[PDB]
């Protein structure tokens, strides 16, 4: 009951007691799943590690980096996320262009909301963990990714642990990466949100004196996203069955020079149009 | 633990119609650390507008585009803030 476990819930929440339990919710003016609030119209920050073990092209030995940091930036209700990882090594920084999804989620969790729609953060509190796979036509194995979200810590930091292991195929050193707007469809059902689509992206070769012309490649991504929800109560709205995420401005880069790779993206979630 | 720069030209006066660049750069003690720029109170940017990597670009500019722009640098140890203006004839 609440007398007995309101600190279960965020500061800026209200407790309410029903026959099997208590749950937790958001006052007005934030936004949240009642364990973990933020103020609307608030500026928010995501930090945690990132470690990997990749296979570039058709190497054997893969290229592994741990304790790698991941900073993410976003204002509630503008729907931009900006993400930058660095102390990612040449070796892999450019293959990794394409994987612009790794940062997406993060729009995913705070893109515009409209109409009666929810963004990842009012619908998990920031509290869920990620299972995603992709696999690049025409070439050998995949890419598996394993997030984790902690809620909001100690310092108001709100939390994500980031783990990658696979193989990607090479893209040439300096080359760029371009990413068209799109569209993705989100699944629920009983505290599990699935997705899967399949996308194109545009490699520009190194900008030098000579420079051949660009070319397409096709990769598809598949993800598992689970959480938990108050099972208590009765007399609560069900979440839609699916949902659009909308999105567009991406823009993607790696700089050799600080060994830092970045990815932002624009995001609003809404009805299937 | 991060310092923020608005690179020349932070005040600049433009007619209807044209096109704007504002530049922003950090010298930051983390690895880790991103540039965003907003408007005054962290105003949402017009839709015509482009931030990436510290560089903001507002494409055929309107009137009502005119004010302050704020550029703020972040990691995961703090935070620091660079304004530019910009005026509409
Ligand atoms: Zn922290």
């Amino acid at each position: 009951t609440c007398a007995n476990n309101r600190h279960q819930c965020s500061v800026h929440a209200e407790c309410r007691d029903y026959a099997t339990g208590f749950c937790c919710r958001c006052v007005a003016n934030y936004t949240g799943n009642g364990r973990q609030c933020v103020a609307e119209g608030s500026p928010q920050r995501v930090n945690g590690k990132v470690k990997g073990r990749i296979f570039v092209g058709s190497s054997q030995v893969p290229v592994v980096f741990e304790n790698t940091d991941l900073h993410s930036y976003v204002v509630m209700n503008h729907g931009r996320s900006y993400t930058a990882i660095s102390t990612i090594p040449e070796t892999v920084g450019y293959s990794l262009l394409p994987l612009a999804p790794i940062g997406g989620i993060i729009g995913w969790m705070f893109a515009v909301e409209q109409d009666g729609f929810k963004n990842g953060f009012s619908i998990t509190g920031g509290e869920f963990t990620r299972q995603a796979e992709v696999t690049f036509l025409g070439h050998p194995g995949k890419l598996v990714l394993k997030q984790q979200f902690s809620g909001i810590d100690e310092h108001g930091h709100l939390t994500i642990s980031t783990e990658l292991e696979g193989r990607v195929p090479q893209i040439p050193y300096g080359a760029s990466v371009h990413i068209e707007p799109y569209t993705e469809l989100y699944h629920y059902s009983s505290s599990v949100i699935t997705s899967s689509s399949t996308r194109e992206y545009t490699v520009m070769e190194p900008d030098q004196d000579g420079a051949a012309p660009s070319h397409t490649h096709i990769y598809q991504w598949r993800q598992t996203i689970t959480f938990q929800e108050c099972a208590h109560d009765d007399a609560r709205p069900a979440l839609p069955s699916t949902q659009q995420l909308s999105v567009d401005s991406v823009f993607v880069l790696y700089n050799k020079e600080e060994r830092i790779l970045r990815y932002a993206l624009s995001n609003s979630i809404g009805p299937v149009r | 633990p991060i310092m923020v720069t608005v690179e020349e030209q932070r005040s600049q006066s433009v007619r209807p119609g044209a096109d704007v660049t504002f530049i922003c750069t950090a010298k930051s003690k983390s690895p880790a650390y991103t540039l965003v720029w907003t408007r005054l109170h962290n105003g949402k940017l017009p839709s015509r507008a482009m931030d990436f990597n510290g560089i903001l670009t507002i494409r055929n500019v309107q009137p009502s585009d005119a004010g302050t722009y704020v550029c703020t640098g972040s990691n995961m140890f703090a935070m620091d803030q660079g304004t530019a203006t910009l005026h509409v004839q």
